[PDB]
């Protein structure tokens, strides 16, 4: 204590008596105006840095395909489901492979791969595992494929010696990740995500309560129409397929902990005929798109191995990380023709917790919901009226550009729009982004702060951007936010002028 | 085409639909490598925001340490963060705060605390987040910790006998003199044993302060990581966080001891306050005030004279234990962490390092490195550095956000010189007001000016400001309208994981609740429990009766369903449909399924006599995982099943020992023993029992009571 | 019979390990609730993920071994596996499934009647929803942010500390302290719940947790639209938020709601007997609370502890609460109007004006609570600074302004001399004079033309542009035409703020409360009801009530 004190006094009394016969006169102002010469504390306006540099944007190699999942270009095996012989969800594939699947075989010279001959050999230790039970018997080739490493350990103690003597070459370093460019393919896989698919309904979701006339009408009315409208998108699809695999490999985890087993990559739906004749039934069943291979290692990390099926070429660009195949052709057809089968394939890693937040993908639909409903409540509260119904055909949100032209949709259908922004902030989910968007909230402020004309101001804009550049590295979504943003920027500029453009 | 999601932003206003700028629906961050670096960096940092080349050796440590306060070696850049903090104007704020609410103000508020704390039974320590084991070395939940620190008071010296916070101090304090310390330590043999330790050590163990490597922190690319004080640091600190929270309380600035649905009013008021305040001159304006390393800015030193400054009239007997908190982390010792790795351009060989052994390897480190490190070497000690200035971050929030409504409170006359407004802990909203647009300037610029005199950095880079209609607290954005988000509490929705009744009746008062504060549409509401629902019966393996779908749970409901009539009305864990809605959130499904049960069903499920808002039907223990007892974690847990076993017994002697916290001035064992005598006689006399056998439990009785005796 | 020996051997074992037989006997019995508290049961980092992990093996769960023994079969209909003899606890672990067996197939009768008083609380708060009728429409509703107010309310609500000494009383007798004060008073209610759960040892621990519950209104800070009873506050979801709206719901409400309405006019009368003779006020008011007993729905209970211990703070129960010692602070009692104060400070100086008076010479700030309106003011040197009123009813915010305007007390104050000096001037109570906020309030409450007159007395403007929907009528309307100055209209309601405080100080003569040293809470007499109604209601000695023949 006697030394602890911060004053020019000593001992603690004196601290203590300067303390208890305390009287502050007015000086304070003084201070703080010789303090305010020192300061030159920056008295910022917004109409002088309005510019805010448009947005910095890293330059490089294109990012590459973050997602575990191939989700565009992936491709489906359809199987109509029995509910005894389904149930397991891991003999699933058993009873595929008495199908089609067990004449696919690819060829050891492949496009654009990385390690050929490794996930070749697996393949077929996964092919020949599911025959007899779907586990992979290796000691072995777990630990390689596991290290595609181990890294010998030395005490301290002993050491000594190799200092004063320095073999080995001795020394220590740490690496970053590279950084990588604005990607192109998004805009398309979200143009993907966004439309119907042919099947109807992936994710799960459970029956409806008893209702009163006042309220659950309404909300059961809402739900079964934003469901209806949300469960046709493919934006759904890949939301079914990572819970239902995610949660299977989770499974699996308790199960055969240091194992290395064969887990499918699935999703359950259910197609929907209204034609408006008596059909045998709406089609009930479950669809593949490729298999996956877990490896406990490390509590810790998984890795895991991805094999996906795929009918469209791929991008170098893109799928730098991917490792394809040329596995042979594919039957697909219509009617009011067989193409070439790829197979994609890549390692990764799995967090417990990314496998639990992954495995609960539904929640994205809740944070739409909010989103959509409120704007209807908020419209039709104005007006007194049941305005739902109305608001959401009639009032237009704006979507996208084509030809130059801002485009806007109507809130039914700019809604997956929402659901698939959603989604994706669940998959792509860096610490990048989670700076981005917390650092982003001030732009969007300032910009509705010039919206109203409320004449507002930021103090450091440099760097503020500085830490939004600093947050942008290699996370595909984070950097396409971006650049959406800027547009953003530009488009507003061009409405109201309180920013620039180059 | 070009799809852009953010085009949406233009037509409609921002603060409806900032719930879709954040993404909550996906995981958080997570830590990777050496936490080490960012300690350090973070050492570096406080000590050159304590902008101060004054140092001075300790008596004590042989060490240097650098105080300070008032003493400024003023940089350039002052805008950039600052640490100094000067005390004579920081009692000014402490006056000119008391003197604007009351005149006991201080007095009052530190006598409600000396009331609670003087009640206070040390036990309720264990209460509250991990701390650090000084024991064993490692991080713990405070209770564990708390058991081994007074067992091994117990082993030294003698079983504590204090039963309040007070003695529990006194015993802290007087262990500091001890020159010597025994404790439960496990030394495996190719088992827990007795290991001592020197005064010298100790001291140092005490000071000393864990590093977490953060997780479940939202919003940031670098991890911002946490620090878990010691047990014997921790009451002192608890002390004056209940005198902070006394003075938090009455003030109405402040936004930290009222949070949630409250928070949003004080705001409201406060507005509205400010609009009537206003003259037809004056023009009001609004800033969002966001702080960056507001802990590495404060100071204990200063915190140490303020609490002198607040315990001035209050009472010696309790001043004294006001300023021992300070102190402790004046004189704070830092742990460093995991360490650094060595690797040769092979992949082949590493080698791991301590943080011991850091001082070793001197130039072999990358550059980086070396100039972080080579100052620190001064501070430094074997495992351990040693910083006076920094405070830690989380401990003294309450103390915080007092220092910060201390510069709100209020000043120097001058037209439309007027600011206030909110201030949770490093989070400030700062309205100000003047006569011209000119003005608004100086003044803000003034209020800045006095915030940074005191270590109260604003973020230049992240806070903005505009008109008073735009501005964010906390998440919560304002408007006319006032913050529609559901953000916040999106990973409680899910089943909370204790038992299938309790799990759902949980998660519906929970989406009610959500539904009233949080102000979520309904229809949200609705899909929000049907997917609870969903979730729960995946996590629960459970089915409706009309689905389709088959396992093991499901085959039993396959003979179940021709025997009940109404299907309807059965539960969900034993495999039926939804009935609750947004109407009946409030009802706990067992009683509005209850009535149109069957008769058989209600009889056999709910009865008492069983293998079996909160509902009863279903209650059952987790097993605890093959982990924890597989280490020598359990060759220490080897003391903490001696204490269960026990209360298993008392009780099964008294019934209510659970219910009703068991007083009177008597032993355990001898209210047990006088207990199991009345109940004896009890049974004995009017009941059941033979005589000779009441004998042989008397027998028992005093066989036990020699035992004990003994002992 | 062996029960309690192989307790009595346990403890044998128990006090021969030295270890534990030191820390059993060393100190209280307290102890135990510090010895309990070193054993968390697991960790709890990952919750979701772990109930998940949990249920995901078939045999995880802890079970009990016995009665299941005893009851039904351990082995399955279907032959996959249920039971084991393996193994530290006496609890043998089992399959999930095999619970919603013995729910299909297990023998057990006539448990139905046992269960729902248990749970009176819950399956009452579902009896309720029953009896209520609907009806659906949306608006831009401006709710009413922040009022404490009970939800969850059951008849005999009560504090927490005795609720407690019921809770031990109504378990089991063989361990229970012979606590007087709320036993010999609240006896009969104590009768009724031992009766009924006393007597079938069924889940002992947990009925004492919901009993608990049972009698606990929540009071919590919550956003209200008017509808301000607290049965309504328990599903007030389901009826509102800022953007909908429910109907036909004030009627379905319990016995209770009234009961307290009741006891402010029961101490509107006690405070008035005690007004009736100014020799003493503090020793006769006292002898007419303790004597005066309750009779609630079920159980009669003491006039004392419904006073100490009732929630809702009226005027007169501030009055009837301070003879006793019972700490009820931040609340502030002007007449018929609710107030509170936020901000600064002052002292209370003697200023004589002509028509001595009492004047504060504070920059206050304080907020506004009258029937369907709500407002804010600001008072400095004696005169209304700032003001602004966010009331439903024109009336009602006139009340407000004028109400408001008395305390504030102005210059113009003094100038109004209708009368006064014949009647209001000095009260007719053994030639006591009245204090002088409260006659011109008195003659304000007297007529029609009297709230014109002072309402007139305020400058008056013709309010300019950008205040046409916030200017106030002299009538109470939003119209600006003409105005009065100094005052705002709010479109919309006003937050009412809160403080958990307790100040309790003793009474003067004349049933004023100097309380937190000045203050004037007591505002004297609310309001002159000279009626005499009442129903099951007790009186006694010399009660000055003529309800005593010969």
């Amino acid at each position: 204590r006697d030394e602890s004190v911060p004053l020019p006094f000593q001992t603690y009394e004196q601290m203590k008596d300067y303390c208890e016969k305390f009287k502050g006169n007015p000086r304070e102002l003084a201070s703080k105006v010789s303090q305010m010469q020192s300061n030159i504390k920056l008295p910022i306006k917004h109409y002088e840095q309005n510019k805010f540099r448009q947005i910095r944007l890293p330059k490089g190699p294109m990012a590459p395909y973050t997602h575990k999942f191939l989700m565009e270009e992936a491709w489906m095996f359809t199987k109509i489901s029995d509910p005894e012989r389904s149930r397991a969800g891991e003999i699933l594939i058993d009873f595929f492979k008495k199908g089609n699947l067990s004449a696919i075989r690819p060829k050891d010279k492949p496009l654009q791969g990385k390690y050929p001959i490794h996930y070749k050999n697996l393949w077929n230790q996964i092919k020949a595992a599911i025959a007899d039970r779907t586990m992979v018997i290796n000691e072995n080739d777990h630990s390689e494929f596991l290290g595609g490493r181990a890294s010998k350990k030395i005490p301290e103690i002993s050491l000594t010696q190799d200092v004063i003597t320095t073999e080995g070459l001795k020394q220590s370093e740490n690496k970053l990740p590279e950084p990588r460019s604005f990607p192109r393919w998004f805009n398309a896989e979200w143009m993907w995500a966004i439309k119907d698919s042919d099947l109807t309904g992936w994710v799960p979701m459970a029956e409806y309560p008893p209702a009163d006339n006042e309220l659950e009408d309404y909300a059961e009315h809402l739900n079964k129409t934003m469901e209806g409208v949300l469960q046709g998108t493919n934006c759904a699809r890949e939301m079914g397929k990572c819970i239902l695999t995610v949660g299977a490999l989770m499974t699996e985890c308790r199960l055969f902990p240091g194992k290395i087993k064969v887990v499918p990559i699935y999703a359950r739906s259910k197609e929907r005929k209204s034609m408006q004749e008596g059909l045998p039934v709406p089609s009930e069943m479950d669809c593949l798109f490729g298999i996956c291979v877990k490896s406990k290692s490390h509590d810790g990390m998984y890795t895991i191995i991805t094999f996906e099926f795929s009918i469209r070429e791929p991008n170098l660009e893109k799928h730098q990380k991917y490792t394809v195949f040329e596995a042979g052709h594919t039957t697909v057809r219509m009617k009011k023709r067989e193409v070439p089968l790829y197979l994609y394939c890549r390692t990764t890693a799995l967090s417990k917790i990314k496998n639990d937040w992954l495995s609960k993908a539904r929640r994205c639909f809740i944070t739409t919901m909010d989103t959509v409903e409120t704007i209807c409540l908020r419209e039709s509260a104005k007006a007194e009226e049941n305005l739902v119904e109305k608001t959401l055909n009639e009032k237009q949100m704006w979507i996208g550009k084509k030809n130059g032209e801002l485009i806007a949709q109507p809130l039914r259908e700019a809604l997956r729009v929402q659901l698939v922004q959603q989604f994706y902030f669940c998959i792509y989910n860096d610490s990048q982004l989670e700076g981005f968007c917390n650092e982003q909230k001030k732009i969007l402020m300032a910009l509705e702060g010039d919206k109203k004309n409320k004449s507002s101001f930021g103090f450091n804009p440099e760097g503020l951007l500085e830490k939004i550049e600093e947050c942008l590295i290699n996370n595909p979504m984070c950097l396409f936010m971006a650049q959406r943003l800027n547009e953003l920027v530009i488009e507003a500029s061009k409405r109201g002028a309180k920013f620039f453009k180059t | 085409m070009e799809i852009n999601p953010y085009l949406m932003f233009l037509n409609n206003d921002v603060t409806s639909l900032i719930s879709t700028t954040y993404p909550y629906t996906g995981p958080p961050p997570m830590s990777h490598g050496s936490s080490t670096k960012y300690t350090l960096e973070t050492i570096k940092r406080t000590y050159d925001y304590s902008r101060t080349s004054v140092e001075k050796t300790s008596k004590v440590f042989n060490i240097p340490r650098r105080k300070f306060c008032n003493c400024l070696e003023d940089k350039d850049e002052l805008v950039k963060p600052t640490g100094n903090v000067d005390i004579s104007s920081l009692l000014g704020l402490a006056e000119m705060m008391e003197k604007r609410m009351g005149e006991g103000f201080f007095k009052h508020c530190v006598m409600e605390a000396e009331t609670e704390i003087l009640k206070m039974h040390f036990s309720r320590l264990t209460e509250g987040r991990q701390t650090y084991d000084w024991t064993s070395e490692r991080n713990m939940p405070a209770a564990t910790a708390l058991q081994l620190t007074v067992d091994a008071i117990k082993e030294t010296e003698g079983p504590f006998k204090g039963t309040t916070m007070l003695e529990y101090c006194n015993k802290m304090i007087e262990m500091l003199d001890w020159k010597e310390i025994k404790f439960k330590k496990v030394k495996t043999v190719v088992v827990m044993g007795i290991d001592s330790i020197k005064h010298d050590e100790f001291l140092i163990r005490a000071l000393t302060i864990n590093t977490m490597a953060k997780d479940g922190e939202r919003g940031k690319l670098q991890r911002r990581a946490i620090a878990t004080p010691g047990m014997i640091v921790r009451p002192f600190s608890k002390i004056v966080e209940t005198v902070a929270q006394k003075i938090c309380e009455k003030l109405k600035e402040s936004g930290l001891p009222v949070g949630g649905n409250e928070k949003k009013a004080k705001l409201k008021t406060t507005v509205t306050s400010l609009n009537a305040r206003m003259n037809s001159d004056q023009f009001a304006v609004n800033i969002t005030g966001d702080n960056s390393k507001w802990n590495e800015c404060q100071q204990p030193e200063a915190y140490l004279a303020l609490l002198a400054y607040i315990t001035k009239d209050s009472s010696d007997l309790m001043k004294d234990l006001c300023s021992v908190a300070p102190v402790l982390f004046c004189n704070k010792f830092v742990k460093l962490g995991q360490g650094i790795r060595l690797s040769n351009k092979r992949k082949t060989k590493e080698v791991i390092i301590k943080a011991e052994k850091m001082g070793k390897y001197k130039n072999l480190m990358r550059e980086e490195y070396k100039n972080l490190f080579e100052p620190l070497e001064k501070y430094i000690q074997k495992d351990v550095c040693f910083l006076p200035g920094g405070m830690l971050m989380g401990m003294f929030n309450m103390l915080s956000t007092v220092l910060g409504v201390s510069t709100l409170c209020y000043e120097l006359k001058a037209k439309g010189c007027f600011w206030t407004g909110l201030q949770s802990s490093d989070d400030f909203v700062l309205f100000a007001v003047a006569s011209n647009w000119s003005n608004i300037h100086w003044t803000i610029r003034r209020f800045n000016a006095v915030c940074k005199l005191i270590g109260i950095n604003m973020s230049l880079e992240k806070s903005y400001g505009s008109l008073p209609e735009l501005f964010e607290f906390t998440s919560m954005f304002f408007d006319g309208e006032f913050v529609s988000n559901l953000a916040m509490e999106l990973p409680a929705f899910t089943t909370a994981g204790v038992n299938e009744g309790v799990d759902f009746t949980a998660a519906m008062s929970i989406i009610k609740t959500n539904m009233i504060n949080n102000s979520l549409s309904p229809s949200t509401a609705l899909m929000a429990l049907r997917i609870c629902l969903q979730e729960f019966r995946a996590t629960y393996r459970v089915h409706p009766w009309d689905s389709r779908v088959k396992g093991g749970r499901m085959k039993i409901i396959n003979e179940f369903i021709k025997t009940i009539e109404n299907k309807d009305g059965l539960l969900i864990a034993d495999g039926g449909k939804l009935m609750n809605n947004i109407s009946t959130l409030h009802i706990p499904e067992e009683v509005l399924k209850f009535e149109k049960m069957d008769e058989q069903y209600r009889n056999r499920v709910f009865n008492p006599k069983n293998p079996f808002a909160v509902v009863s039907t279903h209650s059952f223990r987790t097993r605890a995982n093959r982990t924890l007892l597989n280490t020598d974690m359990r060759a220490m847990m080897a003391e903490e099943k001696r204490y269960q076993m026990v209360c298993d017994m008392f009780k099964s002697v008294f019934e209510s020992a659970d219910i009703n916290p068991p007083i009177g001035a008597m032993s355990i064992g001898e209210a047990i023993e006088e207990k199991l005598l009345e109940r004896a006689k009890m049974k004995r006399d009017i009941g059941a029992i033979e005589d000779s056998e009441y004998e042989e439990i008397k027998d028992i009785i005093r066989d036990a009571k020699k035992a004990r005796l003994e002992s | 019979m062996s029960l309690l020996l192989t307790i009595a051997k346990e403890y044998k074992r128990l006090c021969q390990d030295a270890k534990a037989a030191q820390m059993m006997t060393v100190g209280t019995v307290s102890n135990y609730t510090t010895f309990k508290k070193w054993t968390t049961s697991r960790k709890e980092k990952n919750p979701s993920l772990r109930m998940r992990w949990a249920m995901s093996s078939k045999f995880p769960i802890i079970a009990n071994k016995r009665m299941l023994e005893e009851a039904q079969i351990p082995k399955e209909h279907n032959n996959v596996a249920l039971w084991e003899d393996t193994e530290k606890r006496d609890h043998v672990l089992a399959s999930a499934s095999c619970i919603n067996y013995w729910n299909f197939c297990g023998p057990c009768v006539n448990n139905s009647e046992v269960i729902k008083e248990v749970y009176k609380s819950r399956f009452g708060r579902l009896e309720r929803r029953k009896e209520i009728m609907w009806k659906e429409l949306r608006f831009t509703l401006v709710d009413r942010q922040r009022r404490r107010v009970d939800t969850q309310p059951v008849e005999q609500r009560l504090r927490t500390g005795e609720i407690k000494d019921l809770q031990m009383w109504t378990l089991f007798e063989d361990e229970a302290p012979l606590a007087s004060k709320f036993i010999l008073d609240n006896y009969g209610l104590v009768k009724e719940m031992r009766s009924k759960f006393a007597n079938k040892p069924l889940n002992k621990e947990v009925v004492a947790h919901m009993l608990e519950k049972q009698f606990n209104p929540e009071s919590r800070f919550l956003p209200v639209f008017g509808a301000i009873r607290p049965e309504r506050m328990e599903l007030i979801h389901a009826l509102g938020g800022e953007t909908w709206i429910q109907e036909a719901n004030t009627a379905g409400i319990s016995n209770v709601d009234q009961r307290k309405n009741d006891i402010r006019a029961v101490c509107r009368k006690v405070c008035l007997a005690a007004n009736a003779s100014i020799m003493n006020a503090k020793s006769k008011l006292v002898e007419y609370i303790k004597s005066t007993s309750m009779r609630i729905g079920e159980t009669e209970r003491k006039l004392e502890e419904l006073i100490l211990e009732t929630d809702d703070v009226s005027p007169e129960v501030t009055l009837c609460k301070s003879a006793l010692g019972g700490q009820l602070g931040k609340t502030l009692s002007f007449g018929p109007m609710l107030l509170k104060k936020i901000s600064g400070s002052g002292v209370k100086v003697k200023d004589t004006v002509y028509i001595q008076f009492e004047y504060w010479s504070e920059q206050e700030e304080f907020y506004g609570e009258y029937k369907s309106a709500t407002a804010l003011f600001s008072r400095k040197e004696r005169s209304l600074e700032w003001i602004t009123i966010g009331g439903g009813i024109n009336e009602d915010r006139k009340r407000l302004l004028a109400m408001c305007m008395i305390f504030c007390r102005d210059g113009d104050y003094f100038k109004d001399a209708p009368a006064t000096i014949t009647m209001a001037d000095l009260s007719t109570k053994l030639g006591r004079e009245i204090p002088y906020q409260y006659v011109m309030m008195n003659w304000i409450q007297k007529s029609e033309d009297n709230l014109e007159a002072l309402l007139y007395s305020r400058g008056i403007v013709e309010t300019n542009p950008g205040k046409m929907g916030s200017s106030m009528g002299i009538d109470g309307s939003k119209r600006a035409i003409k105005s009065l100055r100094a005052v705002t209209i709010q479109s919309g309601k006003i937050d009412m703020p809160e403080s958990k405080e307790k100040i309790h100080l003793e009474l003067s003569d004349n049933l004023e409360a100097f309380d937190s040293s000045g203050r004037i809470v007591a505002t004297i007499l609310d309001l002159p009801s000279d009626k005499k109604v009442t129903f099951q209601d007790v009186s006694f000695q010399h009660p000055d009530l003529a309800v005593l023949r010969d």
